[PDB]
């Protein structure tokens, strides 16, 4: 057996290809992905879903976004701009950066390639779980801008864990795979793949001909994701409390937090319905939040957001010299890509040009490093 | 005008009725350990890092409520299912004042 595994800044998936086709591997929890946290207790420690059920209780030895981290010195401009926000320590280990935690009382320092490989070791169990044999190969994927630092720290992490890295792939490489564009024939295809995640926004642009396969240009927004479009529809809710209640709500955190809850599980819900209903019963000051938004409403009130997704994806173009009448391919990756608007702005900029959608986009990475590690294997 | 409809909702928050059972359950053994801890047994310095220990577990007590909380605010109860409407509110109140307790507990201990 064989493995391929989507490394994720938020959350991991891990495929193997078996029967003809590829199993997405659940974790023990059911899902299909597992959060890439990394919790630290008196008494043990958490990876995955059980570190990010916790981070309220321990917020302080609960690690996370240790792929902003990997493979970077401690002054790169990403490293010191994400500090700011990371409820963790980074620490400074004559120039690289090792995250210091409380472990059992003891306080423990760890290199993000640690963090990493602790992940890692969870999505390797997982897959053991699921098949009942020892899992040591794997494909594991990066993202396509990651330097030769990042890659080899990455693979570091596998190997820590175990793991016997195949290769390591980039993200887009994988996801176009997973649609089958290195079996397409004869003249050259170029691919632009359109990730656009929960918290960052990644484009790409690859050339494909005869199953072979170039970077040509790397864009992005590396704070823009889901999470704005669920503030853009927080902001309008509390707008509408402050309307019909005279309250404001935005102090009391469990009341915002409830609503940004309502907001995030709505948006998911106008991807496939045309109006979401919300129902919190005493949200504040004792008062019923009862309301419902339209796909249209929600569409407007990120309009800047959704358009602005096009800045990287005219700038990729720019940078890899190509007219964008030239792609071939489109295929969209990352879980906020159901949103239809966002896949009507990008058809509409392809003069009409049709998408690859068809792979769960949460799923497509490690789907498409699945496919190549058997290959490998 | 019952419906077969509002006793899948009843039965959902029936389910959740019984969870805040249990997170109440855990905020009185807290409570009672608080007073016990508080009630002078250890040198300073070691009950600061027991009543640390509680503050904590009193955190995940708080963080249990609100995931109740966020899957009650899942229910879409039309008017008419006035019984269900009665539970869910009824239990949101709850779950309000039982986290009251919490508060007025983590505000006092670990700092
Ligand atoms: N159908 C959808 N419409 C709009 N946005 C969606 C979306 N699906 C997701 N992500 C995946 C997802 C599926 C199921 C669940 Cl219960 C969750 Cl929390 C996330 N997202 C967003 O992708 C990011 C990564 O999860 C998040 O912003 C998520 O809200
Ligand atoms: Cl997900």
């Amino acid at each position: 057996p064989a493995v391929g595994i989507d490394l994720g800044t938020t959350y991991s998936c891990v495929g193997v290809f078996q029967h003809g086709k590829v199993e997405i591997i659940a974790n023990d929890q059911g899902n299909r992905t597992t959060p890439s946290y990394v919790a630290f207790t008196d008494t043990e420690r958490l990876i995955g879903d059980a570190a990010k059920n916790q981070v309220a209780m321990n917020p302080t030895n609960t690690v996370f976004d240790a792929k902003r981290l990997i493979g970077r010195r401690f002054d790169d401009a990403v490293v010191q701009s994400d500090m700011k926000h990371w409820p963790f320590m980074v620490v400074n280990d004559a120039g690289r950066p090792k995250v210091q935690v409380e472990y059992k009382g003891e306080t423990k320092s760890f290199y993000p390639e640690e963090v990493s490989s602790m992940v890692l070791t969870k999505m390797k169990e997982i897959a053991e779980a699921y098949l009942g044999k020892t899992v040591t190969n794997a494909v594991v994927t990066v993202p396509a801008y990651f330097n030769d630092s990042q890659r080899q720290a990455t693979k570091d992490a596998g190997t820590i864990a175990g793991l016997n890295v195949l290769r390591i792939i980039n993200e887009p490489t994988a996801a176009a795979i997973a649609y089958g564009l290195d079996k397409k024939v004869g003249a050259e295809r170029n691919v632009l793949i359109f990730d656009l995640g929960g918290g960052t926004f990644d484009v790409s642009i690859l050339t494909i001909e005869d199953g072979i396969f170039e970077v040509k240009s790397t864009a992005g927004d590396t704070h823009l994701g889901g999470e704005d479009f669920d503030n853009r529809m927080v902001n309008h809710f509390i707008a509408e409390f402050k309307r019909k209640h005279k309250k404001d709500i935005s102090e009391n955190k469990r009341a915002v937090r409830r609503l940004r809850t309502a907001c995030e599980r709505a948006k998911r819900t106008l991807s496939s319905s045309t109006q979401a209903s919300i129902e919190i019963d005493s949200l504040y000051e004792g008062i019923d939040f009862y309301t419902s938004i339209t796909r249209a409403r929600f569409e407007e009130l990120n309009a800047d957001l959704f358009r602005g997704t096009l800045d990287p994806v005219e700038k990729a173009l720019r940078d890899a010299k190509l007219d964008k009448s030239q792609i071939h391919d489109i295929v969209l990756v990352g879980g906020s890509t159901r949103i239809p608007k966002i896949q009507k702005l990008l058809q509409d900029f392809f003069n009409g040009k049709e998408l690859n959608k068809s792979i769960n986009p949460d799923e497509a990475v490690a789907y498409g490093a699945a496919v190549q590690a058997a290959i490998l294997s | 005008g019952n419906s077969p409809q509002e006793e899948v909702e009843l039965k959902k928050l029936k389910h959740l009725e019984k969870s805040v059972e249990k997170i109440a359950d855990q905020l009185e053994e807290l409570n009672k350990e608080l007073t016990g801890i508080q009630q002078g047994f250890l040198p300073k310095d070691l009950q600061a890092e027991a009543l640390c220990k509680l503050d904590r577990r009193v955190k995940a007590t708080i963080e249990q409520f609100m995931k109740i909380l966020e899957e009650i605010d899942t229910l879409i109860l039309p008017e008419n299912f006035k019984d269900s409407r009665l539970k869910r509110k009824g239990l949101v109140k709850k779950v309000q004042a039982f986290l009251a307790e919490c508060d007025t507990v983590e505000q006092n201990i670990c700092q």
